[PDB]
Order: structure tokens, then sequence, then C-alpha cells
């Protein structure tokens, strides 16, 4: 080896330089491991016209059955409140999201009246341009103010609040674990995000805690990546499709363990549980800075169009310059955001309406348990629960259609129901169908006791 | 401002090298840099050929190779949020104007300053070495590999 | 395609000079921006921003910092342009409440002081519906009075009512289309009803310019994108026909479905979409069109029904056409308009129909009597009147900045003027000086744009009289002027 | 008269330099090192170079 290696160096410069190109050349055709075939071959203009000739879309729109219970919209001559008008017949409202009864208040009608007069309906342009007006601003800092929170931002329509919010912060390559049972907004909001998604079951922290503990498992192998890795826990104070509550305190404590930011959507809940009426978190003690954001919408409790988002202003200042309703949309008329603030107005006056609501949800609850083929799905405390079929036949148009038929009997009865409304193809976890029942401040008590023998006499006897 | 607001592109950062004055903006930053460490009066010719080589060679590999994601929020959710400016450009086609351009004009500096430092064998191994460096990451085949797992987050 | 008139448009190219410069100042911000980047990092300058809570500092980092370096370093120094508050309506002139900052943009207090008559130029009432007296102000006041503010439910549900159903047959009578149908925000129509049309398996053409709102909708179905340059029909015509031939991307099948996404005026640059070519193209091709239509269905047409008026198409070769009453009638809401089936589908199968809640009524009767009084129901000669005085005003003020030597984009017709600046220090620069000269105006800036043009948008109204014109452009030539902003070689 | 064209003149400077946004202490580094460059080349240009451009300059002059 030691006289090869003399000899080579006896060699020459260039000589040397071309043996090690031509090793470079050996060593690439050994690994060209390309059998590449060499031929080359391009369609003909006739062959292309022909191609495009064969090709025949499908419809815009598949074609229609006849059958759609959905096809048929309930029509109502006039406002939607106690003692409407529903189809032409004159009934008591038992199917739309008005907690408080805000809606018809004189003191909101004529704050939106005197908005109107001084601003008028249009605000002609985003937040950005010429669109902010003192009245969101002051909308905002009302906002803040009711929630004991440092900021608020508004939009100007409920389901973008969260679907916008929710794509900000979760980015390509992060975890989020959220409930089964989560709104259409949520999932839509989820899926605007590339993220990863975790379902886990619906209020089951043991599911929960085996997926962090999962995700803690993965982290172990490469620590590198995650440490670059964010993890989300998105949940509901009230949630729609079930009407159950969730339990805040074991998630904040698997949140302080496993170091995973908490998503709090509080739509139904926020002005009507808690003794002020500040949602779930004054129900079950928890302090507001453990939740770093907290969404609503200014349209079931507040009676008027829009939504918020509630946290610091570390979270919330990056919303103004990363969500897409906010930044790519028209801000909220001025004359709904008058009406929101004299609705935050009577809240903050006198906050017995709560507990108001609260005795006529236990009241119309325990008086609902009882009917033969129906059983009630939901909390005491909810003020929108769900009536179920027990036992339900093979397929689901069945099913509609004796629901649909409860609540035909029903509204012929002077009581309004409505049915529990969803996309099949798109949902991901589809609720069984159900009748919604909504609790309001304005119905009294022989009303609801009304209803509830009604529901129960139609239901016994169509069921059977 | 917002991305998005005067133009559907998820990633801006892709076209900069496309646009209007900017190869003739970089060959006059060069010839900036030039100057300015011609009017060093104690420094000799082949030194600062030398220097302008290392300096531009360094600063180049710092903005293409090393800096990774993007400057600004962008709606594709952070696609890009490891790649480097190099990788991004052109969405990730390979050859083009721009590339051939990048990859070219070091060579070109490479042989003025080669021939101006009278092929001295310490000035060679020096600049050969930042040409290397510079030259080795635009390789079609080293797209997306970190050597060592450095840089890799 | 063939056009009945003139169809006339400039986009002139950046003078070399003012590129190269464009840079300098770019590259100098960049490298301010890291030295200040690097201060910061050592604490050597107390940083003025909220940070997280003590609780949660071993908690992943919410943010990467990278991604706000150009909203820390250049968003930051010419904040002061955007989110002006107003306290009147947006009407030719406006009300602008007064601010002032103490640390450079980072925090602003209020002063007691309010700017008053402040011409606009940034707000979008097109018509000049956008007042607080008058015959739809009296119906919102009526309607507010009877129905209140708000409905509490879904369409689907109990939250239908009667003014919903009057607002459609409405619009499909004004639009002339079968049947139409109406939402509540213009977003959320894009967002929520272009996943029905489309799914996985078909394909999505889409402008270079398209809105956030449509780009949204596209990415949450599960079709394919492509895009093609800016009202380029050779671009188009390619695209169709490789789609057509070459099938799907892996798997070469027939594509399910081809989908066309276009706009009437494309509001930044200015331009108007080449209809009459892109139907014969789908025609041909058999494909699908879907026009947003929100800046041109009060602006454009000697009627005011929009794009397809002004190039005296017909509205049944359109499959959809969605539109904004934001823009021109001065109420929130949005539209989608097209044949039965179409509209019976949607009303079954879209996602606002299902979760969302409806409209409002006082906006609906808003809304209402000002198309009425477009469509001339009322008999009184206003709603003709506007339309021409919108042609008039926009015609003197293109032909008056084109001939001081400025950089105009877009067709000669389009009621929206982009200004040229090209330098990031102008745009703050002009955006100080028109407000100090009471005229309010609308600045974009990079990452928005294209590096190389930064601009000005002046969106023009039928409320705009002579005399304010003749104003606003003494004012502009004055600025333009001080701040060297006439780089047109053709004219000056 | 001449004063206010030098300060239009300044004015296009910090305009075209984009350091009409910056900070006064960033304005004041920005100038303190151009004005270090010019003098430094300056002073290069007149020792090693030739004065010919001197002449050129003094030619003008007269
Ligand atoms: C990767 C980082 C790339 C940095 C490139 C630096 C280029 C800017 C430069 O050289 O001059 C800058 C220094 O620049 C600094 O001193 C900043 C050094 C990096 C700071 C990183 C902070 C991380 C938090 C200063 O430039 P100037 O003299 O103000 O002009």
């Amino acid at each position: 080896l030691v006289e090869m290696v003399q000899a080579l160096y006896e060699a020459p410069a260039y000589h040397l330089i071309l043996e090690g190109i031509l090793i470079l050349w050996i060593i690439r055709l050994l690994f060209s491991k390309t059998y590449k075939l060499q031929e080359r071959s391009d369609l003909t203009v006739k062959e292309k016209e022909e191609l495009i000739e064969e090709w025949q879309p499908e419809p815009l729109v598949p074609p229609v059955p006849k059958d759609h219970p959905a096809l048929n919209y309930n029509i109502v001559s006039g406002p939607p409140s106690h003692k409407t008008v529903v189809n032409g017949k004159e009934c008591i409202n038992f199917a739309s999201f008005n907690f408080l009864g805000l809606l018809d208040n004189p003191r909101v009608k004529a704050a939106a009246l005197a908005s109107l007069k001084k601003y008028g309906v249009g605000t002609c342009g985003p937040r950005g341009f010429y669109g902010t007006f003192d009245v969101h601003l002051d909308l905002e800092d009302r906002l803040a103010k009711f929630m004991k929170t440092e900021e608020a931002i508004i939009y100007s329509y409920g389901f973008a609040t969260i679907a916008s919010a929710i794509p900000a912060y979760s980015k390509r390559g992060d975890i989020v674990f959220v409930d089964r049972a989560a709104c259409f907004a949520i999932q839509k909001g989820l899926q605007a995000s590339r993220s990863d998604i975790k379902l886990f079951k619906h209020n089951d922290m043991a599911d929960l805690e085996r997926l962090l503990k999962e995700q803690e498992i993965e982290d172990q192998k490469n620590p590198r990546k995650a440490r670059v890795t964010r993890r989300f826990i998105v949940v509901e104070g009230l949630y729609m499709n079930t009407g159950t509550i969730c339990p805040l305190p074991e998630l904040v404590k698997l949140k302080y363990k496993y170091k995973a930011r908490i998503f709090l959507e509080e739509s139904l809940s926020f002005g009507v549980l808690g003794e002020h009426g500040r949602g779930v978190t004054e129900h079950y003690g928890i302090n507001i800075d453990d939740i770093d954001l907290i969404s609503a919408n200014m349209e079931n409790a507040l009676a008027s169009i829009g939504g918020f988002c509630c946290g610091r202003s570390f979270v919330i200042d990056h919303q103004r310059l990363s969500g897409q309703g906010y930044c790519f949309s028209a801000s909220l008329p001025p004359l709904l955001a008058a009406a929101a603030i004299e609705a935050l107005n009577i809240m903050e006056e006198n906050p017995g309406i709560f507990a108001v609501l609260k005795e006529k949800c236990g009241q119309i609850h325990k008086a609902l348990q009882g009917i033969s083929g129906l059983k009630v799905v939901g909390e005491s405390l909810s003020p929108a629960f769900h009536l179920q079929l027990e036992e339900s036949t093979g397929s689901r148009e069945q099913d509609v259609r004796l629901l649909q038929e409860i609540v035909d009997q029903c509204m012929n009865r002077s009581i309004a129901l409505t049915q529990a409304r969803y996309l099949e193809k798109e949902e991901k976890c589809l609720p069984p169908p159900s009748i919604r029942v909504v609790v309001t401040v304005e119905q009294t008590e022989e009303e609801l006791e009304r209803a509830a023998s009604t529901i129960k006499e139609v239901a016994q006897a169509v069921l059977l | 401002m917002n991305v998005g607001t005067a133009h559907s592109e998820v990633n801006p950062n892709t076209r900069v090298m496309n646009s209007r004055g900017i190869w003739l903006s970089y060959v006059l930053a060069i010839g900036l840099l030039h100057i300015v460490l011609l009017s060093i009066p104690f420094v000799s010719v082949p030194v600062v050929w030398t220097l302008t080589n290392l300096i531009h060679n360094m600063g180049m590999y710092i903005f293409l190779h090393t800096v990774k994601g993007t400057p600004f929020e962008t709606p594709d959710q952070g696609k890009a949020r490891l790649l480097t400016h190099w990788e991004q450009m052109d969405y990730g086609v390979q050859f083009t104007a721009s590339r051939k351009f990048l990859t070219i004009t070091p060579i070109v500096l490479y042989f003025l300053t080669s021939f101006y430092t009278k092929y001295d064998q310490i000035h060679f191994v020096l600049n050969t070495v930042s040409l290397m460096s510079v030259l080795i990451p635009k390789l079609p085949q080293l797209h997306g590999v970190r050597i060592f797992g450095i840089n890799k987050y | 395609g063939l056009y009945k008139r003139p169809f006339n448009e400039a986009f002139e190219e950046t003078p070399m000079l003012v590129a190269v410069l464009t840079y300098v100042g770019y590259g100098v911000l960049t490298l301010f921006g890291y030295l200040r980047d690097f201060l910061r990092y050592w604490r050597i300058e107390k940083c003025h921003h909220a940070t997280e809570r003590e609780e949660q500092k071993d908690f992943v980092s919410l943010y990467q910092d990278f991604e706000n370096f150009y909203t820390r370093n250049l968003y930051m120094r010419i904040r002061d342009n955007w989110n002006r508050p107003i306290c009147s309506v947006p009407g030719a002139r406006v009300d602008i409440m007064e601010r002032q900052s103490h640390d450079y943009n980072w925090s602003f207090k209020y002063t007691g002081n309010i700017i008053k008559g402040v011409i606009n130029m940034g707000s979008y009432n097109y018509l000049g519906f956008a007042r607080n007296t008058g015959s739809c102000q009296e119906a919102a006041a009526k309607v507010l009075e009877e129905y209140g503010a708000g409905v509490c439910s879904t369409r689907q549900e109990i939250g239908n009512l009667d003014k919903h159903e009057e607002l459609e047959e409405l619009v499909a009578r004004f639009l002339g289309v079968e049947a139409a149908m109406a939402y509540g925000m213009g977003f959320a129509t894009n967002s929520m009803n272009i996943p029905a049309l489309v799914g996985k398996g078909c394909l999505i053409l889409s402008d270079e310019l398209n809105h956030a709102s449509l780009v949204l909708g596209a990415r949450l179905s599960g079709a394919t994108i492509r895009i093609f340059k800016h009202n380029n029909m050779q671009s188009l015509e390619k695209l169709l026909k490789d789609a057509i031939v070459y099938g799907q991307p892996r798997t070469r099948r027939p594509w399910k479905k081809i989908l066309i996404l276009v706009e009437g005026i494309y509001s930044m640059e200015g331009s108007i979409v080449r209809l009459p070519e892109v139907i014969a193209l789908k025609k041909k091709y058999k494909a699908y069109l879907y026009l947003d239509e929100a800046h041109s269905i009060g602006a454009l047409g000697p009627t005011g029904r929009g794009v397809v008026e002004y190039f005296g198409l017909d509205p049944e070769d359109v499959d959809v056409m969605m539109g904004t009453f934001t823009k021109s009638f001065g109420a929130s809401g949005g539209y989608i308009g097209g044949k039965k089936e179409l509209i019976d589908y949607l009303r079954t199968h879209s996602h606002s129909a299902v979760y969302a809640t409806s409209l409002s009524p006082p906006v609906v009767e808003q809304i209402i009597t000002s198309m009425k009084c477009i469509m001339g129901q009322d008999g009184t000669s206003l709603g003709k009147e506007c339309v021409q005085q919108l042609a008039e005003n926009t015609r003197y003020f293109r032909r008056r900045l084109k001939e001081m030597g400025f950089i105009i984009y877009g067709n000669e017709d389009s009621p929206v003027v982009p200004l040229m600046l090209y330098m990031p220090a102008k745009i703050g620069a002009f955006g100080r000086e028109m407000l100090k000269r009471n005229i309010g105006v609308v600045v974009v800036g990079f990452p928005a744009t294209p590096i190389i043009e930064s601009r000005a948008r002046f969106c023009l109204s039928a409320a705009h009289t002579k005399e304010i014109l003749d104003t606003a452009l003494k004012e502009i030539d004055e600025v333009g002027d001080l701040l060297q902003l006439k780089y047109s070689r053709h004219r000056l | 008269r001449a004063w206010k064209q030098m300060s239009w003149f300044y004015y296009q400077y910090l305009l075209v330099t984009a350091l009409y946004m910056l900070e006064p202490w960033e304005r004041t580094v920005f100038n303190s090192m151009l004005v270090s460059i010019v003098g430094m080349a300056l002073y290069t240009g007149y020792v090693f170079m030739p004065q010919h451009i001197m002449a050129i300059l003094h030619y003008f002059e007269i």
C-alpha cells in the first residue's frame, strides 16, 4: 500500500485529476438507477380535439327528491317572539333562541332607533378602511368590562367568529383535541386550519387523558419537533347538539399538567349560566385568566347580529390582523351594536332574570319527564334541550317523519316547536334526529305545563 | 398590510426575485460593496477582491440558505414554515431564469477575483471554499435535506 | 366573444430608477428591522408589548416571532393611516376622531377635537345611499319598530320570515334570473356556498386576483385549484385545454366538473373582467361560471344591473351570480342568483341556511327600498341621476388625473382609481399629507401587493359634487408636486 | 429661497432612502455611517488617485 501511495504521488496533477473525475463518473453510472428508455411522443391536434369532444361534465346540482323535509320552510308572519304566527297559525314560541326576551324590549328598540337616526344602516367598508365607528369601540369596551377581561373583538357574524378565530392560532403541524359533539362552526374552523385533529368522547376526561398521554409518548421520541408543536383543547360551555355542560376544572388541571391551551365556545351559556350570567366560568367558579380565549355570538342572548371573542390583549391583538372574517369583511351596522350595548346595560342592571330562567328550565325539564316513546336529552340547567325517540326504526327518514308528525300536531295545538337540522353528509358525528325545546323567561309556568301536557298527549298518541 | 388584499397568491415570498429591476439592484449592491471596500486606504487590491467575494458569498448564504420561513403571516397555514428562501423560490421549480442568474453570478465573481488575485494559492483555497459553500446548496439533489440535523427546526 | 363598445385599459410599467429606489428603501428597512430585533432580544431596549402570563412560561410559544417581522418593523411605523374611527354617516363628507401617539404608533391617545368635513374617498357608497335622512331610513325605522332588530333562529328553523321571501323575489326580478337567495354576510356567501357546489374530484379555475372569500371557499371544498393570469384569456384557454385533455393528476380520469371563479370589477387593480371571452370559452369547453359581482352590481350598467348589462349580455348565460349589498345599496348582506333548481339545492344544502342566523329586518327593508328606488318603482326621477352622475364623475376624475402626469390602473369606466406611489415611505407620507388637507384615502403596501407597486385607492361616488372633485384634484396636484408622484412618461 | 430648496432636497432624500419612517437615532446612525464612508472615499481618492478630477472641477469653476 505504501509503495502504491508513492507510485501515485509520482504521478502528475492533471493525470490524477482525470483519474478522479473518471472514478466519479464510474460512481455515477453505478448509482444511475434510472433506466431511461429514450423515447418521446406527443399528442396530435385532432387527437386533442376529439378528446375534448368526448368529455361530458356532470350537472352543477344533482336531481332533487321531492320528499325533502327541509324543502319546506316555515313562514313567520311577523316578528319571531312570544305569541307568534307560524304558517298562518297563532302559536306560542318554543323554538327561537331568545332566552332573556330582549328582542322586543322598548329600550333596545329605542337605542337601535337612535343609532339608526345618527348613523344609518350600512358601514360601507372594513374596519381597516373607515369602517370603524365609535359604537364599535364602545361595544368592545363594554364586553371587555362585562366579562372581566382585558380585551374583546367583534365580528359581524356568529359563524365567522369562531370559524376565523380557530385558524388564526392553530397552523399546520399543531395538535388539536376537540370534543366529539362540537358544533358545525367549530368543525369548519378546524378544517380551515390544517392542524391535526384528535376527537375524544363527549365529556370524557378518560379519553382526553389517554390522548394526552399518547401525545407525550410521541413527544419523547423527537423532542426537537416537540419543542415547536403547540397543543389546543377546544370545548363548549354548553353543547348545542346534546345540551350538556362541560367539566371545566378537570380540563384546567389537564391543561396545566400537559401544557395545552384551552379554547372555550360559549354561544349557549353566555347569558344564561352564572349568577351574573358571564358564562360557565361563574357556574364553576373558575378564574377567567385560566381560559385563553372565550368565543360567543351576540344572537342567542343579546338578540342582535354579530359575535365576539374575549381574552387577554396578547391573544386578542393577533386576530385584528390574522382573522379573515375581520380583515376582509364589512363591520357590523351601528344600530345592531347599539342594540347589543343596550342589552348589556339591561343584563347588568338586574341579574335576577338568570335565576328566573334557571327555575323555568328546572320546571319544564322535570315536567317533561315521563313520555312513553320520547326521552329527554340534556341537563336541567340548559335553556335548550332535546327530545329523542327511545326505540328508533332502522332508517333515519322514518324517524324524521315521526318527529315532524309530532311537531305538526303540536303546532295545530298552539305550541310552536322545531326540529334540529343538520347536514348529513358534512357532519363529523351526526346526532340522532330530535325535537328541540327552548325555554324563555317570557313563558309563564302555565304555558310551560300546558306545553308539557300537549307534547305528552301528542307523542303518546303518535308513537303508539 | 394583510396578504391577499390585492393579490390572491398565498406566498408572495416566491415572487420577489422575479420582479422588475431586482437583478439590476443586486448587481448595483455588489458594485457598491466593491466601491466601499476599495475606499479603505491600507488594503491591497487582491485582499479587497477576496473580501468582496467572501462577504457577498456569506451574505448570500445567510439570506438564501439559512433564514427559513416568511417574514409575514401567510394564509396557507405555514406550509413554508421550515423551508428556506431558496426552497420557497418559484414553488420548488428547480430551474428558472432567477435561479440560473443566482447560481451563475458567484461563479463570475470567482473568476474576476481569481484574475485579480494573480492566482495565489491561499486566495485560491479561500475563494474555492467560499464558492463551494455557496454552490453546494444550489444543487437540485440537495433540496430539503439538513446535514446532521442542523437548522432542521 | 365580441365587444359592442371599445374596451380600453392601461397598466403602465414601472420606471427602472423608481424600482431601484424602492429596493433601496426596502433593504434599509429590513436591515434596521434586524437591528431593532437584535436590540429587543437582549433587553437593551425595553419592549413595549404584551407578553405571556407568568404561569405559562413553560408552554410552547403561541406565535412565531419571524412571522411578525413586517408587523413590528414596517406596519407599526405607518400604522396611523389605518383604522381611523369616524363619528358620522359615511357620506361624501365624514367626521374623523383625532388621535395622537407618543411612542411611535405603539399606542394611541384620543384628543377631544374632531376633524370635520373630510372629503371621503375611502368608503364604498358608489350610488350615495349612505344617508341618515331619506325614504329608506324611514322604512327601516318602521320595520325596526315592528319586527325588532335581529332574528334569533335559522332559516330552516323558525327563523324564516316574510321579509326574506319578499327580498328574494325582488332580487330575482332585479337581476333577471329565475330565483335568488339572500344571506347575512358577503364573505359568508362565498365561504359557505362554494363548498356546496363542488367537492373532491372537481376542478376550480381561479383568477390571479380573487378576493379572500373566494379563495377560502375554494379551499374549504376538496376541489383542485389552478390559477390563471389576471384577465389573460390565453392562460385560461391553455388551462382549460390541459385540464380536459390530461385529466386528474395522479389517476388520470375525466374531471367531474370545471368551475371558473371570476369577479366583475377587481377593486385593487381597477379592471373589468373580459366577460364575452370568458363566456365563449366556457361555452366551447363546457365549464360552469361563478361571477362575483360585489363591486359592479350598482356601479356598472346603464340601469345599474352589473357587468352583464354593461357588456349587453344574457344573464341566463352565467351559472351562478353572487353579489353583495354592502358596496352600492348601503346595507350589509349578500345574495346568490341563478336558476330555480340551483336555488332549491342551495336552500337545502347550504351551511348558512342550516347553521347560521338569517338577515335582520331593518337591513332587508333598507335593501328593498334602495333597490326599488334604483329600478324606478317609486316613480321618482332619482335612481337614474345617481348612475349618470357616477359615470360622469368617474370619467372626469380619471381624465383629470391622467392628464396631470400620474400613473393610473384599470379601465376608463371603473369607478375605482388606483394611484401609484411605488415606495414604502411615500405610502405613509401620502396618507398623512392628504389627511392634513382634509381628504381621506386608502393606502396599500407591500405584503398585500407585489413588491414594486404600492398604491392608493380612490373610490368615487354619485354623491361627490363637481366642486368636491375639483378641490380634491387641486390638493392631489399639490401633494404630487410635493412628493414627486408624477411618474407617467406618456403625458404630464 | 435657497434654504427652502435645500430643505426640499433633504425631504426627497428622506423619502427615497426610507429614513422618513425611522426614529431620530436611526437617522443619526445612517447619516453618520454615510458621511464617514464619503469622507473616507474622498481621502483615499486624494491620497492615491491623481487629482485629474480636481483639475476638471477647477476648470469648471473657472
